[PDB]
């Protein structure tokens, strides 16, 4: 398939403005992760929900330091 | 009602309003803060939104 | 606040149109944003001015550190003359500890 | 299984676990059930995310960083062609919020 792999470039090209949004707004997260957040969208979730999951796992790392 | 500005016009002084910044996870009140003249007449004729936007980055300065 | 006031008090004064009144508002408070450091080529020059905020607030934890540490001893002074009515021989040895390092932070 | 694997991909790329017998992996997993199971949060509404959006458009334009403004509504702009939208914004916008500098150095 060609138009499937087109797609799949499309993917990438939204996760790179993606990208200069989380540095603009000075996020930790990475593009595999977001990925994965996607996919996660894909099945439907509260942001709200992720974003209390990941205010608690990255001030998990704080407190390991 | 303590300094000066006691002896000017109650309209005026009832026009200046205070405004803040919508939150972001670093602030401070020296961060977030505004004034705000908002229009109450024609006035917007000759006081374009910008030219507040202009006035309350110089006010930020 | 007085060249852009001046220009812009005459020639609102002096002027009977509404649109030069608005006009002149309107440059006024364009020179001035190049006036400032509030200007789209200027910004570099800002980003220096704002360098010279960091140290102000810096020097404020510089400034009480040192008083944090010599004013805070002479109570305890005042304490072991509290007592007199072999420990503080250990803070003059601290201050030969403390000195050098803050005087090399300044 | 493609839900498990995605929770297991985001304990282990926030926490930088490597190991998924760790014990702290196993109490994040336990953690991230029980916070998903209990249902009291609301559900994302576009209006006051577009609300929120001018707003950080109107914040970055009153603290005279232009540039980085233009670029803010011009990233959303392009991001909004092609709901996804309001929950992935939602999201990033919790997330974190502003820098001190621009971070802006992109040059297509």
């Amino acid at each position: 398939a060609a138009a499937a792999a087109a797609n799949l470039n499309a993917v990438r090209e939204t996760m790179d403005v993606l990208l200069e949004i989380s540095r603009i707004l000075n996020t930790g997260l990475d593009m595999e992760t977001l990925s994965i957040c996607v996919r996660l969208c894909e099945q439907g979730i509260n942001p709200e929900a992720l974003s209390s999951v990941i205010k608690e796992l990255r001030k998990a790392t704080e407190a390991l330091k | 009602r303590a300094t000066n500005a006691q002896f000017d016009s109650p309209e005026i002084l009832r026009r200046l309003d205070v405004r803040l910044l919508e939150v972001s996870p670093g602030d401070t009140g020296w961060d977030v803060f505004s004034l705000d003249y908002h229009v109450d007449g024609p006035i917007a004729t000759v006081f374009t939104r910008e030219c507040m936007s202009h006035y309350l980055r110089v006010f930020n300065f | 606040l007085e060249c852009s006031w001046d220009e812009l008090w005459n020639k609102v004064q002096q002027a009977q149109d509404l649109d030069h009144i608005i006009a002149a508002h309107e440059v006024f408070l364009d020179t001035i944003i190049s006036r400032c450091l509030l200007d789209s080529d200027s910004r570099a020059l800002l980003n220096q001015l704002r360098a010279v905020f960091d140290q102000i607030i810096e020097l404020q934890n510089a400034q009480d550190a040192i008083y944090r540490a010599a004013l805070e001893e002479l109570q305890r002074r005042l304490q072991f003359e509290e007592k007199k009515k072999e420990e503080e021989n250990k803070r003059i040895g601290e201050f030969k500890e403390s000195i050098p390092k803050m005087c090399s932070q300044l | 299984a493609q839900q498990e694997r995605d929770v297991r991909e985001l304990v282990r790329g926030v926490a930088g676990l490597q190991d998924e017998a760790d014990p702290n992996f196993q109490l994040a997993l336990n953690f991230a059930w029980s916070n998903f199971r209990f249902h009291r949060f609301l559900d994302v509404n576009s209006h006051k995310i577009e609300k929120t959006i001018e707003g950080i458009y109107e914040k970055f334009v009153i603290h005279s960083d232009l540039s980085k403004a233009a670029s803010w509504k011009r990233l959303t702009e392009e991001f909004l062609n092609a709901d996804a939208h309001y929950s992935i914004l939602s999201l990033l916008l919790c997330l974190s919020d502003s820098p001190s500098n621009s971070s802006y150095v992109e040059t297509p």
